[PDB]
């Protein structure tokens, strides 16, 4: 509501302080908005690690899902937040989730050859065989993106 | 022998008075130049006989309907005449393969962008979303512009392959859309996933993208000449060029062109076509009205390559020559609606692209397929 949007916004713009003082005053932790983006989506987004823990210590739902079927951890794969993929994955974030084109968190940081997410992924059980609407791997869209190097890498199929 | 003119209150007015001023100094012709408020919305209303403006002038797709009823006389420039102006630009007052307008000035929307924050601007849209990660980490935005308006979004959609209604020489195939093609869905798909990624937010509209950009918040926006002004007065350095491509292929964005009809029930058509072809349609004539009110990109080759030297001008027209003439066809009214909704609803995941498309395809008069 009131305290919903705010939230939002203040977690979109890393402003951990009017995090704090929004909470204190009732805000909704799982507050979603039009399109079910959550404050955990927008911090996992702009790369806020102090917030996604925030949140988190507050029983942010880790595996909200979008309209697009984006968990946090999607957009912190496609966003190289490397710190806030090992949080959400120690919070219990689904390594596997996919979303409506069945994308996977591992397929996102295949698109920019994030070689350290990749691994923090992999530890963590992300099925490298996972295949999207386009009958389309991790490994499929490393070539499609150029990253010869993660390519060569995700060759353990 | 009297020529009565209609043009809208926020083009330059003063300029063309200026101009038939001349004309009733070589003919004794009275010149007259009014601008009333819903002038086009009343013309079909005056003009339908009794009596009503002899020229009007008004960007060439409400002309479409002028002639659909027979409300616009049958202009007949002759070959010499009609070598003056860009052949693109003909194209625009045609109706059922017969000129109904002289063509005057030309407008499309250009990419804008902040040479300071981004100096060589990206050639494809492709290259977006490494772009604007780059810049939100400098606590910049890549691009941001208008995506409530199917005007502002249909650059992208059309470049591969996407069109309103097919033109064929001189003539539109109404019953021909190509909204719900490969090419229309893979230009709204690339679209719908710069929302879905972060690199764009679906609820940006015209004066959130405006303010950002004048704000020296985001690398690029959409517009066209007319948001120029205010950028200025910004002092943002900013630069107007060719738009990214999409698949290779230009991005093709709406044209409008700025025309001079005939009403056809004017007494005096003689006096008209002398007034537009040898008084306005000259490098002095529409040096004329530019000096009260820029123009914009010009239909007269002449007058053309003088404004051409101003290479935001430059990008207009070479924009436009890339671009869709916008359909002059009373089925737009509709297009425009069902695209609205498609892209909206596309955009914020409450409809597919496949579906989204689907609808607006068939909204705007056309056969699934």
């Amino acid at each position: 509501s009131d305290l919903g949007r705010k939230l939002l916004e203040a977690a979109r713009a890393g402003q951990d302080d009017e995090v704090r003082i929004l909470m204190a005053n009732g805000a909704d932790v799982n507050a979603a908005d039009n399109t079910g983006t959550t404050p955990l989506h927008l911090a996992a987004y702009s790369g806020h690690l102090e917030i996604v823990e925030v949140l988190l210590k507050h029983g942010a739902d880790v595996d909200a899902s979008d309209v697009f079927g984006y968990t946090p951890l999607h957009l912190a794969a496609y966003w190289g937040h490397l710190e806030i993929v090992e949080v959400l994955l120690k919070n219990g974030a689904d390594v596997n989730a996919m979303d409506s084109d069945g994308m996977t968190p591992l397929h996102l940081a295949a698109k920019w050859g994030y070689l350290e997410i990749v691994e923090v992924l992999l530890k963590h059980g992300a099925d490298v065989n996972a295949q999207d609407k386009f009958g389309k791997t991790a490994f499929d869209i490393s070539i499609d993106n150029g990253n010869e190097d993660l390519a060569e890498i995700l060759q353990k199929l | 022998g009297k020529l009565v003119i209609w043009i809208n209150g926020d083009k330059g007015y003063n300029g063309l008075a200026e101009v038939g001023k001349k004309f009733e100094k070589d003919t004794g012709i009275k010149v007259t130049v009014e601008h009333p408020d819903k002038l086009e919305e009343k013309f079909p209303q005056v003009a339908a006989t009794g009596d009503g403006p002899d020229i009007i002038f008004w960007a060439h797709d409400r002309f479409g309907g002028y002639a659909q009823s027979g409300l616009l006389a049958e202009i007949t420039p002759d070959k010499a005449f009609q070598d003056k102006l860009y052949p693109f630009t003909w194209d625009a007052v045609r109706y059922n393969g017969k000129l109904i307008a002289y063509p005057i000035a030309v407008e499309a929307l250009s990419l804008i962008y902040n040479k300071d924050l981004l100096p060589n601007p990206p050639k494809t849209w492709e290259e977006i979303p490494a772009l604007d990660k780059e810049l939100k980490a400098k606590g910049k935005s890549a691009l941001m512009f208008n995506l409530q308006e199917p005007y502002f979004t249909w650059p992208l959609i059309a470049a591969d392959g996407g069109y309103a209604f097919k033109y064929e020489n001189g003539k539109y195939d109404i019953k021909d859309v190509g909204v719900d093609n490969a090419g229309a869905k893979a230009g709204l798909t690339f679209l719908v996933d710069l929302i879905k990624n972060k690199h764009m937010n679906a609820d940006t509209d015209y004066s959130i993208a405006e303010a950002a950009f004048n704000k020296g918040e985001t690398a690029m926006t959409i517009n066209g000449p007319w948001a120029w002004s205010n950028i200025d007065t910004s002092k943002v350095n900013y630069g107007v060029t060719v738009l990214p491509t999409f698949k290779g292929q230009p991005s093709k964005p709406f044209v409008g062109v700025l025309s001079a009809g005939i009403n056809a029930a004017s007494p005096n058509k003689e006096l008209a076509k002398e007034f537009l072809e040898n008084y306005l349609l000259t490098d002095e004539g529409l040096e004329a009205v530019n000096k009260d009110k820029p123009l914009g990109a010009v239909a007269l080759k002449s007058y053309e390559e003088e404004l051409a030297k101003d290479p935001r001008i430059a990008a207009t027209m070479e924009n436009a020559q890339k671009g869709e003439i916008m359909p002059n066809i009373p089925q737009m009214s509709a297009f425009w609606y069902a695209v609205r909704t498609a892209v909206i609803n596309a955009a914020s995941g409450r409809q597919t692209v496949d579906e989204a498309l689907k609808d607006a395809q068939t909204g705007s008069g056309g056969t699934p397929g």
